[PDB]
């Protein structure tokens, strides 16, 4: 909880003071504004006509002569409009791809926990929280990152009684003298028993198998009670 | 005396994985990392 | 990615002609838009390559001894005996995939040279064969490749004891399958046509653009000076304007086609980046995403204007 | 019984078949009980 609180506190600094991100939405706004500005400034061009104002062409020319200049302006402005619309369609397709991706991320990162790697952040996904930005969505991806790694000596299996033992879930490790069974992503040593290991064949096929004893709790309790019963029987006999 | 300098791109650190023959590195702690992902909608 | 180009409207349309450029000025900012579009395409190509290949915090290297439980990665590991430290498969791809400047058309070089792409690919491969999926989700934690492959078998629902007892057979099967990848990449045709298609499409587009300069468009000739020294200024205005309109239409067509093709290449580059994140940096449970069969692992290889994923799966 | 779990009786599942699910604990306890009974019988007579 403390680590998550610290990260969410640092979020407000790693968003607006470090630049980096938040430039995609600003780029979208800038591109749209630039397209509109170029379109509106294309109205001042002449495109070969005497003047860029239709009123000025009409007030100084007879109809038959003004047809040519008005037509030059019409052709130029139609070309500019067509260019604007085509660029807008291409940009709309790009933004639709981005919006489909945002919808997928909301469905899979926020509404559930995602197993897809790097889809919802760098690390193992824990969850995600949405926020709304102008013309966009901002996901805060909470992920779990392994922190302090220690290197142990590992083995693929254990041959205790001539039968190879494989881990049920986790790996065999050794710190130098003793052998434990820990989980994959967090060092939690546990004594290798018959509960967390399964037998598969003898120990003459696996490459790298090591020698260790595997504790059997059932046999331990059975031996204890058998020893007690044998002592009682010996006392009764003599 | 600040100036404009040109270099060749550095792709990151040069870390050689200590891939041994029977050794494994297990993490012993963790971190809760909150990253950000901004998407035009 | 695809070839990043650039055009000079003045050079292309009204090259070294003063009173052709003077009339071109009357068309306004019709040619700042084309310059901005081509700049956007180039920057997007660099972004595509960076997103696909730059997925590694560091540059991982394998240990000097190249024994990984019997799996033989010699054809995909880098070759130090080359100027560009590329793998055998990468060298074959770079040699196989191989195929205007006179008039205003220039070709900009990619930000990441092929050596840097090869280094990135080698980093991803070294991480994925020396640390499994742990190098993509944090710090790189080593694990013997036999144990990592047992992990991956456990991922697809087969108990790990299957791999250990058949380790030699699995290693031989993988070696045989990786040895046939050098022949099946080119002889079978099918794939590898996409990158060559991209290069050929760029060459065709540029050639057509520069060949549009030889069309009259209804003018007396397609040469500015020929119009200049044959007609008086007021009469030559119409012919020069016809040429300007034709060449502007050619340039607009080229830029629009480039924008559409760049959209398609951006979609493909996003897919390739997703495949690198999911197939290479981890193990995928998505069906048919990382090859037919139950996905075990993947290995990237750079190719001219693209990437090649070798998908190892269990059938 | 180690790799199978019990849920209800056999009158609900469609296609449930007959077989003996081996119980290692029961086998070991029965063997020990037989040995103890034989020892007690020998001690008595
Ligand atoms: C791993 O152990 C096996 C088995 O060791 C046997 O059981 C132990 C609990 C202990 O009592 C040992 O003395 C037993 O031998 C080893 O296999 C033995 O190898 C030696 C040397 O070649 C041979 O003389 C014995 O006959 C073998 N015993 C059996 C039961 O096969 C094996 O060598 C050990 N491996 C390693 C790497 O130490
Ligand atoms: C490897 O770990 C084991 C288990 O923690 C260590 O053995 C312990 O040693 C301490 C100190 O003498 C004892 O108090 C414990 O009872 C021991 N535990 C067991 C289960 O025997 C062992 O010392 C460690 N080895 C190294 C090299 O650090
Ligand atoms: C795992 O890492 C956390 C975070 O660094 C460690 O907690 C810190 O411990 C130090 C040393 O006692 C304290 O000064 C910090 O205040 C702690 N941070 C927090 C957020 O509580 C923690 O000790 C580590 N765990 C292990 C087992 O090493
Ligand atoms: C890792 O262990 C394996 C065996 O589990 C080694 O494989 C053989 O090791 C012997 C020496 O013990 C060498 O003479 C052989 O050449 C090795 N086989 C092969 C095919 O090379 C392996 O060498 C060990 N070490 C490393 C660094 O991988
Ligand atoms: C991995 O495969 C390569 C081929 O891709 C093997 O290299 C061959 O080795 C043999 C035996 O020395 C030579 O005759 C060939 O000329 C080599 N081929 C090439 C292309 O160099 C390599 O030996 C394999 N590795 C293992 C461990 O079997």
């Amino acid at each position: 909880a403390n680590q998550f609180n610290s990260a969410i506190g640092k979020i407000q600094d790693s968003l607006f003071s470090t630049a980096s991100a938040l430039g995609k939405l600003q780029d979208v706004v800038n591109h749209n504004a630039q397209a509109l500005n170029t379109l509106v400034k294309q109205l001042s061009s002449k495109f070969g006509a005497i003047s860029s104002v239709l009123n000025d062409i009409l007030s100084r020319l007879d109809p038959p002569e003004a047809e040519v200049q008005i037509d030059r302006l019409i052709t130029g402005r139609l070309q500019s409009l067509q260019t604007y619309v085509t660029q807008q369609l291409i940009r709309a397709a790009e933004i639709r791809a981005s919006a489909n991706l945002a919808a997928t991320k909301m469905s899979e990162c926020v509404l559930g926990q995602s197993k897809r790697v790097d889809f919802c952040g760098k690390g193992y996904h824990l969850m995600s929280f949405p926020q709304s930005a102008p013309h966009g969505v901002v996901f805060l991806h909470v992920t779990y990152v392994p922190a302090q790694e220690k290197n142990f000596t590992t083995a693929p299996a254990i041959c205790h009684d001539g039968k190879a033992h494989f881990p049920r879930e986790g790996v065999f490790v050794s710190n130098g003298t003793h052998w434990f069974l820990t989980q994959r992503n967090f060092y939690e040593p546990q004594i290798i028993t018959t509960d967390n290991t399964f037998v598969s064949g003898n120990c003459d096929v696996v490459i790298g198998i090591v020698n260790n004893t595997v504790y059997d709790p059932l046999q331990l309790e059975l031996d204890s009670f058998k020893e007690e019963l044998d002592k009682y029987f010996k006392n009764h006999t003599s | 005396s600040q100036s404009i300098i040109a270099y060749t791109m550095s792709l990151g650190a040069e870390n050689s994985v200590a891939y041994s023959n029977n050794s494994i590195a297990i993490p012993t702690n963790f971190t809760i990392s909150v990253t950000t992902e901004i998407l035009p909608v | 990615s695809m070839t990043k180009t650039s055009v000079d409207c003045t050079m292309y349309i009204c090259g070294d002609s003063t009173e052709c450029s003077n009339l071109l000025l009357q068309y306004g900012s019709f040619c700042t838009q084309l310059k901005r579009a081509l700049t956007g395409i180039a920057v997007e190509q660099d972004k595509n390559t960076q997103e696909v290949f730059a997925q590694v915090k560091q540059i991982y290297k394998t240990p000097p001894i190249k024994y990984f439980g019997g799996f033989n990665f010699s054809q995909i590991l880098p070759d130090p005996s080359k100027p560009s430290k590329r793998s055998f498969i990468e060298d074959l791809l770079f040699n196989k995939v191989t195929l205007q400047k006179f008039n205003g058309l220039t070709v900009l070089p990619p930000l990441l040279t092929d050596e840097m792409i090869a280094q990135y690919t080698s980093a991803l491969l070294a991480g994925t064969i020396t640390s499994g999926w742990t190098f993509g989700a944090g710090a790189a934690l080593q694990i013997p490749f036999a144990m990592q492959m047992a992990y991956r078998f456990n991922g697809i629902g087969v108990t790990q004891n299957v791999l250990y007892e058949n380790q030699k057979l699995i290693a031989n099967q993988f070696n045989s399958a990786i040895g046939k990848i050098q022949d099946s990449l080119f002889s079978t045709a099918s794939a590898l046509g996409k990158l060559q298609d991209v290069v050929n499409h760029n060459a065709q587009a540029l050639n057509t653009l520069v060949k549009q300069l030889s069309s009259k468009f209804g003018a007396i000739s397609s040469v500015l000076n020929d119009i200049l020294s044959r007609l008086d200024p007021p009469e030559a205005e119409v012919q020069i304007d016809r040429l300007i309109t034709g060449r502007l239409q050619s340039l607009q067509t080229y830029v629009t086609q480039q924008l559409i093709r760049a959209a398609e290449i951006r979609a493909s580059a996003n897919l390739a980046a997703t495949k690198m994140s999911e197939c290479v940096l981890g193990q995928s449970k998505r069906v048919d995403f990382c090859g037919k069969g139950y996905h075990l692992m993947s290995f990237p290889q750079s190719a001219p204007h693209g990437v090649v994923f070798l998908h190892v799966t269990y059938v």
